[PDB]
């Protein structure tokens, strides 16, 4: 839709008070562009927390997965957005969400080195024991970098 | 001299057929162009990088290219672009006055201090070195009608029949393809290939082994056998020239002894090298040439000269081949100088019925026809040996000057005429006499408009260089008038006119002449009787004067600003622009649907449509495309209505209903270089390491402040492109080692299927073409296709590509900027209406000192030089008042009498402003030159009436009134007739409305608007400036 | 190296040649391609 496409771009650029009467006017939520990424997706990945907020209070899919299976909270996760991993947690996002390659946000927060938000997907039952397509866990992740205080973490 | 020459008229007329003789040969060899070389030199460094992401090619190739580019002379500033396009751009602008050639030669050498540095495949594809130029002479398009051709069937006819010989013709200086002769395209498939247990690797190492020249040597070469009879080359493998041949390219063979061939993996034909530009002229596939005009070389030979060649290439043409001319200025070019020859040869005819009606003797007339054509020749020799072109800057310098040249001729002639009616001299001592009185104020004349107009040329930038056209021209022009003025035209007054008896003043005449005579001696007294009145009232008339003053300076800043009025060239273009990550498909949808309105709702009007897929003013991604509209003759396009402004306007408001793309339509810019007036060309530049996604929040900041003053800055936006999904993919390097499969045959497998792979050369029917092996357009589109595609492990297994990667979707640059060798964001913008370019620069300032750290900024292109310029004008102002002031002292032998010349300047400049604002017009520089010599023929009418009336004073005694009403009385006629000629000469330029129109029309206007007012008020106003002065200093 | 005349010419001479436009003063261009592999190009200007 036209408004759909404006809420999209509105998401992603921050512009709060655009997304307010966007909101306001009912511009579909569940909009999704090409690659499969709702306005919530943009806001996770660009970390643009009142409008995530905003978003999720006007009925937004916290498990909306884009055409490779990943939801806003692998990008809010990966991308190091901790206030957007805790708000989406809160509103009933899949902690343990596998994309198409396996990875969870857990795998993605571990390889960036997000203590914070690791011990948040921790707190709200993160498997810890999760593996990519390559067997690989959040632990053998912070081994390969050499992330000595997040290998103690995980253990 | 002028003496010298009244006894001497043989020796006269000898320098006035050498500067003929001079002039006609300048003008016959003078190189004709539409506009001459205006923006400073620009050297641009361009690389391909074929299937190669923004990152990618500023990371491998642009930051090592900038890094090298060190050692270079008279470099101002370098900007760069990296796209997703696999193409860097790399412009080097360098100081005006910079030989282009040497700043060329010093960019190539130092990138070859870069070009061991680069990637194989970009040193393979070469990096071009060339000297920037955005003006073309024209575009020559080639179509196919009978649909018989795709365009990389006709480009490739073009490359190989038509390129070389155009490129070959006289005054042809580069010729670009639009598109690419024939590429030996493998499109692979993955399939066959697993099925066989090969790869693209394969494929490549095929081709390298069977499509190559192998040296061989020779049968008895030296040092030979003694004995030896036989001397031959030994020719061994040579390279295939067919795609029957590329197609039996061995790739293994079977247990069983079977045979895999190259068509047995893959699709072969002879294609383009380039897919991402798609080019339709009328919907019919095309291919084209850009042409443009060599150094020194003349546009209409070159055009005449390259429809020659083209004519030769007719016969051998296959059929449907159809040549078309979308873009030429020629055409336009031819207009400008017939107009311009019509205005000088038409104010010559208005000079002579002007002379006849006040003199009315043939003899008179006979004299400014002689001695105007000479100057005007002599004046095309001065610009000759300056090394300038007949351009249009330079042809309506003369139209300019015109008032100027005709004054010299009517003055010196009125004058003896004056003389002999008066005194009833003969025309020899009339003229000894006459020129006594003049000769003096004509060098005074000449110095003082030198003082007016050669500062005009020391103008830096651009706009500085388009000055300088004016100023020579002018300068010149007004020079050899003076030179004439003081050797020809005395020498033809005293040996050509017929003698007058004293007080005959033709009013004992019958006939209209005999009444014309009457009612203007009655109305030279209704005149001196109105400057008596006025000069015993001369309170009123200082207050009328500050009120003139006042009305003038409140006229110039409600008066915008501009550079050179807009033309209809009959060509414009409209943008076609989707949103970003739209398809090549999409992108046609809506020029099909742009051209389908040209060629039916604009069907009297528009002659043809080039539709360009893929490109806006550079190659862009899918999502941008360009349509050129060629209109019809301007003789079938009457009325305001049929002109590029109404096409324009109907067709932006039109295509505003298009959904999901932003299309609009624009005219062409005189000259594309200067951009707009009022607009500035910001660059945001990451001074600390800070990235791109730093910058690109710093660049949101900004332009989100500078959206909060729409008082000061309007359409304030960036000039590049937004991040946009890209399909990030990660090879394990712990799984393809597992697998034994080699991280080369992994990346060579993905490259070269997905964006294509650059091999070696071929050579088709004689000619060397690039051999390309890509995927199949089916296995290389969507996501899940990676998985369809195999690399053999060492022990022989094949893997498919999903086993050892894993895929995430991330947003990234399809366009990276860098300015100066540092990330950067170009930003473009102008001052609101009512607001100076300054204002809007100084508050950008403001707004760019409240960034985040690390954030800095820099002027660029226009702004840059306008800055320059800006900083000039005051220090020439200056010295053109100083110098115009001390030439006046010079003549008058006064300190105070210069102030009644000089007081003259605003009388013609409000009769200009009035004229431009009342018609619409702007500030332009054919307005702001035709200020120039306005208020010069103003001050030349006040120098003479000064000079007249302090020599009655010196000389003769009278008092300072008596002398005023004397000169005043002497100067009216000439003055008069100088008007009249010239105000009739530039008013079919003020009434044009065809080609050209826009230019004719800023210098007639603000010139006749000038004229009307700069006559009626000097006559009145120069008598009260002179007492005013006198009786303030006695 | 190993190059006839006419692979010489396709290959190198027209390629060269085809580029060798918009010079300023070109006057003649004559060249030749040899069974040696060597190409001579030789450009003569205008007088000064
Ligand atoms: C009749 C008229 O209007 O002027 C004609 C006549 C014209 C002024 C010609 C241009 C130019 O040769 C002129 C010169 C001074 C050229 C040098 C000599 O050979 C002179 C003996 C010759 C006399 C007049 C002439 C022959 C005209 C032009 C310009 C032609 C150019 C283009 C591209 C349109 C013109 O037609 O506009
Ligand atoms: C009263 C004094 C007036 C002074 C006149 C000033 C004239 C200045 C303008 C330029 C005049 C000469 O300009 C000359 O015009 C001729 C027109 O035949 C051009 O001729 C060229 O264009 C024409 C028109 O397409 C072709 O047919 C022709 O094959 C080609 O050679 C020359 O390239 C140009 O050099
Ligand atoms: C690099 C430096 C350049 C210097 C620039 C100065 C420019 C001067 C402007 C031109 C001045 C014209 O120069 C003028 O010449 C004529 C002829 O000789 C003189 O003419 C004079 O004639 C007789 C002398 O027999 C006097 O009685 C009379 O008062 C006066 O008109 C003027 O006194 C002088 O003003
Ligand atoms: C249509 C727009 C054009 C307007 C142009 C404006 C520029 C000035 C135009 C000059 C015309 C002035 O015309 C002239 O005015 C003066 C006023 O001082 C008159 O002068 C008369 O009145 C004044 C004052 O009342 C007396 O001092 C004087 O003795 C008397 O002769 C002249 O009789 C008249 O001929
Ligand atoms: C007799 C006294 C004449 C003095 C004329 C001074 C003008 C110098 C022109 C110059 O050097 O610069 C070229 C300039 C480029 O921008 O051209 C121009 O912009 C036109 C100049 C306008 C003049 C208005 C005068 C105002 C009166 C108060
Ligand atoms: C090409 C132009 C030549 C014009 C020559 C003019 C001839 C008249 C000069 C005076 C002749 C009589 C001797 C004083
Ligand atoms: C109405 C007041 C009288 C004004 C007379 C003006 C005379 C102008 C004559 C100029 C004609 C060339
Ligand atoms: C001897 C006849 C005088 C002619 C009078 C002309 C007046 C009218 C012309 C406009
Ligand atoms: C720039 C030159 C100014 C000269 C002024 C002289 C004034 C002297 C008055 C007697
Ligand atoms: C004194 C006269 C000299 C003439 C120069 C051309
Ligand atoms: C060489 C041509 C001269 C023409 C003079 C009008
Ligand atoms: C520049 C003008 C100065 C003259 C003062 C009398």
């Amino acid at each position: 839709s036209d408004l759909g496409k404006k809420l999209l771009e509105a998401a992603r650029a921050g512009r709060d008070d655009e997304v307010r009467i966007l909101m306001a006017n009912g511009a579909d939520v569940n909009a999704a562009d090409v690659v499969g990424w709702t306005p919530l997706h943009l806001a996770a990945y660009w970390g643009h927390l009142e409008i995530v907020e905003v978003l999720l209070k006007n009925g937004a899919d916290v498990n909306a997965y884009d055409t490779l299976g990943s939801t806003p909270l692998h990008l809010a996760a990966h991308f190091g957005h901790l206030e957007i991993v805790e708000v989406l947690l809160k509103n009933g996002a899949d902690v343990n969400a596998k994309d198409d390659n396996g990875i969870t946000p857990l795998h993605l927060a571990a390889n960036r080195g997000h203590l914070e938000i690791v011990e948040v997907l921790l707190k709200y039952g993160a498997d810890v024991n999760a593996q990519d397509k390559f067997g690989k866990t959040a632990f053998d992740i912070s081994i390969n970098n050499g992330n000595e205080d997040l290998a103690e973490i995980l253990q | 001299m002028p003496n010298f020459f009244i006894d001497r008229p043989i020796f006269a007329w000898v320098i006035a057929i050498i500067i003929m003789l001079a002039g006609g040969l300048a003008i016959l060899k003078l190189p004709v162009a539409q506009y001459p070389t205006i923006a400073p030199p620009a050297v641009t460094i361009s690389a391909s990088y074929p299937g190669a992401d923004a990152k990618t090619v500023q990371d491998t190739v642009t930051q090592v290219i900038e890094q090298n580019m060190n050692g270079i002379d008279n470099l101002m500033y370098m900007s760069s672009n990296s796209d997703s396009t696999g193409t860097v751009q790399i412009t080097l602008t360098f100081e005006s006055g910079t030989d282009a050639d040497i700043a060329q030669v010093q960019v190539q050498n130092k990138l070859q201090l870069a070009m061991p540095l680069l990637p194989q495949e970009v040193q393979q594809q070469g990096v071009s070195v060339e000297k920037s130029s955005s003006s073309f002479l024209m575009v020559v398009g080639v179509i196919n009608t009978d649909g018989t051709m795709t365009q990389e069937d006709i480009s490739d006819y073009v490359a190989a029949n038509m390129k070389d010989a155009i490129s070959r013709t006289s005054g042809v200086g580069d010729v670009q393809l639009f598109g690419s002769q024939y590429a030996m395209r493998i499109w692979m498939n993955p399939n066959e290939l697993n099925k066989f247990q090969l790869t693209p690797v394969d494929v490549i190492t095929a081709i390298k082994a069977q499509n190559a020249q192998v040296a061989a040597g020779q049968l008895g070469g030296t040092p030979p056998v003694k004995g030896q009879q036989l001397n031959a080359s030994i020719i061994a493998q040579t390279r295939l020239t067919s795609t029957e041949e590329f197609g039996k390219i061995l790739l293994k063979v079977n247990q069983d002894g079977s045979r895999v061939l190259l068509r047995d993996v893959a699709k072969i034909e002879l294609g383009g090298e380039n897919y991402d530009i798609i080019a339709e002229f009328n919907g019919q596939p095309a291919s084209g040439l850009g042409i443009k005009l060599a150094t020194g070389a003349n546009a209409l030979d070159t055009a005449a000269a390259i429809r020659a060649e083209l004519a030769k290439m007719e016969p051998f043409f296959p059929s449907g081949l159809k040549i078309v001319y979308p873009y030429d200025t020629t055409p336009f070019v031819k207009i400008s100088i017939h107009e311009v020859v019509k205005t000088l040869v038409e104010a010559i005819i208005l000079v002579f019925l002007v002379m006849y009606l006040f003199l009315q003797n043939f003899r008179a007339t006979l004299i400014p026809t002689i001695a105007v054509p000479v100057v005007l020749l002599g004046t095309f020799a001065v610009l000759a040996a300056f090394g300038f072109s007949i351009n249009t800057l330079t042809m309506f310098g003369m139209v300019l000057a015109i008032g100027l040249l005709v004054d010299d001729a009517i003055v010196v002639v009125e004058n003896v005429e004056r003389v002999m009616a008066e005194e009833g001299l003969p025309p020899k001592e009339a003229t000894r006499k006459s020129m006594g009185q003049i000769q003096g104020a004509l060098v005074g004349i000449a110095m003082v408009l030198s003082a007016v107009f050669v500062p005009m040329a020391f103008f830096g930038g651009s706009t500085g260089a388009i000055y300088r056209q004016f100023s020579i021209t002018i300068v010149s022009a007004m020079a050899l008038s003076v030179l004439v003025a003081l050797i020809l035209t005395p020498a033809l007054c005293a040996t050509m006119l017929k003698p007058i008896a004293k007080g005959d003043h033709g009013e004992g005449k019958k006939g209209f002449f005999g009444w014309f005579n009457r009612m203007f001696e009655k109305s030279t007294h209704h005149y001196t009787d109105s400057v008596g009145g006025i000069l015993r009232s001369t309170g009123r008339y200082l207050v009328l004067y500050l009120i003139i003053v006042v009305g003038m300076a409140y006229l110039f800043v409600r008066l915008p600003s501009s550079f050179l009025p807009d033309e209809d060239q009959g060509v414009f273009m409209t943008m076609v622009q989707l949103p970003a990550g739209a398809t090549q498909e999409r992108t046609q949808k809506v020029l099909n649907e742009v051209t389908h309105y040209y060629l039916t709702k604009e069907k009297n009007n528009v002659e043809s449509v080039f539709a360009v897929n893929g490109f806006g003013f550079a190659p862009r991604p899918q999502n941008t495309g360009i349509a050129f509209v060629s209109l019809k003759d301007w003789a079938d396009r009457p009325g305001e209505e049929n002109k590029v402004e109404a096409i324009t306007m109907r067709a932006t408001r039109a295509f505003s209903q298009i959904k999901d793309a932003m299309v609009f339509a624009f005219n062409l810019p005189a000259i594309v270089e200067l951009g707009t007036a009022t607009g500035f060309d910001f660059e945001l530049i990451d001074q600390a390491g800070l990235g791109h996604e730093k910058l690109t929040q710093a660049r949101n900041q900004l332009l989100a402040e500078a959206a909060k003053h729409p008082d000061m800055l309007t359409s304030v936006r960036p000039n590049g492109l937004e991040d946009t999904p890209q399909f990030k993919i990660d090879i394990d390097q712990e799984k393809a080692q597992a697998l034994g499969v080699s991280i080369n045959d992994i990346n060579t497998t993905l490259g070269a299927a997905w964006g294509g792979s650059y091999v070696n050369d071929f050579i088709d029917r004689g000619r060397v073409k690039k051999v390309y092996v890509m995927s199949e357009a089916k296995y290389r589109m969507l996501p899940d296709d990676i998985g369809d595609w195999y690399v053999r492990a060492a022990d022989g297994q094949m893997v498919p590509f999903s086993a050892f990667s894993s895929s995430r979707w991330e947003y990234g640059s399809p366009r990276l900027e860098r300015y100066n060798g540092l990330p950067s964001m170009e930003i473009l913008g102008q001052a609101a209406p009512g607001k100076s370019t300054g204002e809007a620069m100084e508050l950008m300032e403001q707004l760019a000192s409240k960034l985040p750290t690390g954030v800095g900024y820099d002027w660029t292109g226009m702004s840059y030089q306008e800055r320059l310029s800006g900083n000039q004008a005051p220090s020439l102002y200056a010295i053109s008042l100083i110098v115009v002031f001390l030439c006046l002292a010079a003549l008058y032998e006064s300190w105070s009498i210069p102030f009644s010349v000089m007081l003259v300047v605003p009388l013609g400049v409000i009769g200009a402003l009035l004229a431009a604002t009342f018609r619409g017009l702007t500030n332009d520089v054919y307005f702001q030159v035709g200020l120039l010599t306005t208020i010069g023929l103003s001050a030349k009418n006040a120098i003479l009436i000064v000079e007249f009336a302090k020599d009655l004073m010196d000389k003769e005694g009278k008092g300072l009134i008596e002398a005023t009403l004397d000169a005043v009385r002497m100067r009216l006629r000439p003055i008069l007739m100088t008007s009249l000629a010239f105000i009739l000469g530039v008013m079919p330029l003020v009434i044009s409305t065809g080609a050209g129109s826009g230019a004719q029309n800023a210098v007639g206007t603000g010139v006749m608007g000038g004229m009307v007012t700069a006559t009626v008020l000097a006559i009145f106003f120069v008598p009260v400036f002179f007492v005013v002065v006198r009786r303030r200093f006695s």
